[PDB]
RNA sequence: GUUUUUUCACUGACCCGGUGAGGCGGGGGGGCGAGCCGGGCUCUCGCUUCUGGCGCCAAGCGCCCGGCCGGCCGGGCGCGAC
RNA sequence: CCGACUUAGAACUGGUGCGGACCAGGGGAAUCCGACUGUUUAAUUAAAACAAAGCAUCGCGAAGGCCCGCGGCGGGUGUUG
RNA sequence: GAAAAUCCGGGGGAGAGGGUGUAAAUCUCGCGCCGGGCCGUACCCAUAUCCGCAGCAGGUCUCCAAGGUGAACAGCCUCUGG
């Protein structure tokens, strides 16, 4: 009769995440008539460390085409990108890493990130340290660029949406092995609190549907169904195959 | 003098976690605080600061980099392949 | 052209007489002395048109070396870096009608 | 250089002469990283020239 | 020629006037047993005349083009030289390294300068080397 | 014709994304290429990429319009900015 | 000319007493379990239990997965990919 | 590995200022002048002023920190203080 981990993490205040050293939200740069027709200039600040997150970020310090003021934006961090690089964002902008610019204006095999899945959302897919994602090909009617993602599926892509070009910073650093579980504490302190996570069989069966036994074990089969409602959908959720994996 | 065989910076761990697991991260942990080449001024100062940015103590000049190598090899592979579609394109 | 310049780069440090460095080459090309300049290609690229302005009154030629400021102070026989050279005379050294 | 490390508030009491050097970006900017922004806002400037004298050629032999 | 002639306009690179242009009117290619840095002379313009429009008043435009000069030794590394020259005589009789001994002097060598970087503004020549540097 | 109805795009509720709802769509003036013996047309680009400056509160060219003794002391309105 | 603190050596010597009080590790050979550090039933269980790094599948490319909510052009993960 | 109040410098140059003075506009210089309301302020702070029914061997956040012995804020002994 008690609600289990996952329904508690659904309401708040503690599963939240921990947003107050976090250095800003990175996206790209709001579509105008500088990004749509031609290109605009923007110096690239200082890479810089956000808490949460794996690749770095970038204040790229862009003028102000209408007003006296001086625009400033985070975005993610290209590799090979440094201070003082000139960024150019736009439809007649180059074809180099951090120079952003719609997929249908680079050709295909072509590597991006904080690639827009809609035309506007200013970056989305393929953007967590290190993943690429592949330009596939045209379609210059209807305007589908298939784009290959860094699950491996392809989507069509509406062709007049901005990535920018080369890979995120920050990449490979799941190579290194967290040989301390004190390493795991801080990591997800910097995220949310779900780090110390206790195995549903050590579980009472009051709390959670693989608790209770003499024998600390299921007993039920933990490949469960998709329809399965709020509290018992647990363990292998709607498992096409399971077991051990061999080959592709 | 040679004070340790064939334990490197990760003879910092001592008998902790694995024989395997302080065979493997020793290439990381040598990496990660290495002195690297600077591209900007040649001072032997691309020092990485936290992750994935690398900071020269000299021209003060921050790259965004791989973790624990200034360049991870899937990285400057794309960088040559993105120049070679450059030159493809414009003719 | 790109190996004879490493070596006619030595036939300058052995014979001829050189100023390696900015600041003592800056100086030489205003002494009009600076028979030529050569450049790093990882100098500072406000140091790169300081250096190609001086020459434009001077009238020199700025050559270009086609590596960084590590290996052109190995080209040019020391065992420090340096981006700016200058050579006052060539001593037996086709530079300028190379 | 020259200008008082104390506490910002304090600054409402200091004189002029003590919070900026006599310099254009005097108090505000290192004077190394000043006299790099006046030859590049000048050598950028003369490369602008040539573009205007370049663009004086390629039209008029067509 | 060798291009740090008594006829040269040169950026002031460091000091009170960073960023004021400047021309020349003695080269010293040697070091003097005083300055013992390779030094020149240079008399340029501190207060710049401001961008003027038409229908002003006769009056009004009167006030904007006041040149204020200034008068200073600086080093060949403390000033930049550029491609452009002005053709201004600036006599030797007032604008001197004698005239770092006496103030009452130096108001007539600052005052010598103001009226031809003033008395030829009106021409229109060398009209780049009135306009401010832009940073 | 009338309705049952599969199949393409239509927008107009309805949903989503961005924006400080800042240049969207036709058309014209103005530049690159194509075809006829100054001629009238079919389509393309429409201004910034060698460097850790600078850029806001318009210059320019038009036109009416306030006094005093056709000459002397200014504001407003258009392109510039179709 | 002004030294401030130790290490080392040898003498001599007491009724072999002398880290003189105080401070302050019992030691070895094996077995089972848990790698370890951490944690745990406040008031009978501090454990071999929990956690753990590592390892492995599973779901989901956002009108999405997972979850919350009486409700909503609602809310958490999400300042996310 | 905090924001925000707050403060300051800079870059710009719309303006303002006086006509050779009894100078002006102006000043982050040195003096001078006037003012600063409102609320808390005693004392205990723990083997007796707090919380555990109580002068309850429990619990309850900090600041200062002498001499000797000694590796030592260890233990023991002593000074001020109690």
């Amino acid at each position: 009769g008690r609600v289990i981990r996952g329904q508690r993490k659904g309401a708040g205040s503690v599963f939240r995440a921990h947003v107050k050293h976090r250095k800003g939200a990175a996206r790209l740069r709001a579509v105008d008539f500088a990004e749509r027709h031609g290109y605009i200039k923007g110096i690239v600040k200082d890479i810089i460390h956000d808490p949460g997150r794996g690749a770095p970020l970038a204040k790229v310090v862009f003028r102000d085409p209408y007003r006296f003021k001086k625009r400033t934006e985070l975005f993610i961090a290209a590799e090979g990108i440094h201070t003082g690089q000139f960024v150019y964002c736009g439809k007649k902008a180059q074809l180099n890493i951090g120079n952003v610019l719609p997929v249908g204006t680079m050709p295909e095999g072509t590597i991006v990130c904080c690639l827009e899945e809609k035309p506007g959302d200013r970056g989305k897919l393929a953007r967590a340290s290190g993943n690429y994602a592949t330009v596939i090909s045209h379609n210059p009617e209807t305007k589908k660029t298939r784009v290959k993602l860094p699950s491996g599926s392809k989507k069509v892509i509406s062709s007049a949406n901005r990535a920018v070009v080369g890979v995120v910073a920050g990449g490979g650093r799941i190579d290194k092995p967290i040989l301390k579980a004190g390493r795991a504490y801080h990591k997800y302190k910097a995220k949310r609190n779900c780090w110390p996570r206790v195995r549903g069989v050590a579980m009472n069966p009051v709390e959670h549907p693989f608790g209770g036994g003499n024998h600390q074990h299921i007993g039920k089969p933990s490949t469960i169904r998709r329809d399965a409602p709020a509290g018992r959908k647990v363990g292998l959720i709607a498992a096409r195959r399971t077991g051990r994996l061999r080959g592709t | 003098a040679k004070r340790t065989k064939k334990v490197g910076i990760v003879g910092k761990y001592g008998t902790r976690y694995g024989a395997s697991l302080r065979k493997m991260v020793k290439k990381i942990e040598i990496s990660q605080h290495a002195k690297y080449t600077c591209s900007f001024c040649g001072k032997t100062k691309m020092k990485r600061r936290a992750v994935g940015i690398w900071h020269c103590g000299s021209c003060m000049k921050t790259v965004a980099g791989g973790a624990w190598t200034y360049n991870t090899t899937s990285a400057v592979t794309v960088k040559s392949a993105i120049r070679r579609l450059k030159e493809l394109k414009d003719q | 052209s790109l190996e004879s310049i490493n070596s006619r780069l030595q036939l300058v440090m052995k014979s001829g007489k050189y100023v390696l460095g900015y600041k003592q080459s800056l100086k030489m090309i205003r002494q009009g002395k600076a028979k030529l300049v050569i450049l790093a290609n990882n100098c500072p690229a406000l140091r790169k048109s300081e250096i190609e302005y001086y020459a434009m009154l001077a009238k020199t030629g700025v050559h270009h070396y086609s590596g960084n400021n590590i290996e052109l102070g190995t080209a040019c026989g020391k065992y420090y870096r340096v981006c700016t050279l200058s050579i006052i005379d060539p001593g037996d050294s086709d530079i300028i009608r190379s | 250089r020259g200008v008082r490390a104390v506490r910002p508030k304090v600054l409402m009491r200091l004189s002029k002469t003590k919070k900026h050097v006599s310099r254009a970006y005097g108090g505000s900017m290192c004077a190394k990283c000043v006299r790099d922004r006046i030859k590049r806002a000048f050598l950028i400037e003369e490369q602008k020239i040539v573009v205007k004298v370049l663009k004086a050629q390629a039209q008029s032999q067509k | 020629g060798k291009f740090m002639k008594p006829g040269k306009v040169v950026l002031v690179l460091a000091g009170r006037y960073s960023g004021r242009k400047a021309v020349i009117v003695k080269n010293i290619d040697d070091g003097t047993s005083d300055r013992p840095y390779s030094h020149a002379l240079v008399a340029g313009i501190d207060r710049y005349p401001r961008k003027v429009t038409a229908a002003m008043g006769k009056k009004k435009i009167a006030k904007r083009s006041k040149i204020k000069s200034f008068v200073k030794v600086y080093n060949y590394n403390h000033l930049m030289p550029t491609r452009y020259s002005v053709d201004i005589p600036l006599d030797k009789t007032v604008v001197n390294k004698d005239v770092f001994r006496d103030p009452a002097l130096k108001r007539k060598a600052r005052r010598e300068a103001k009226v031809k970087f003033e008395e030829r503004y009106k021409t229109g020549k060398n009209k780049w080397f009135f306009q401010k540097l832009r940073f």
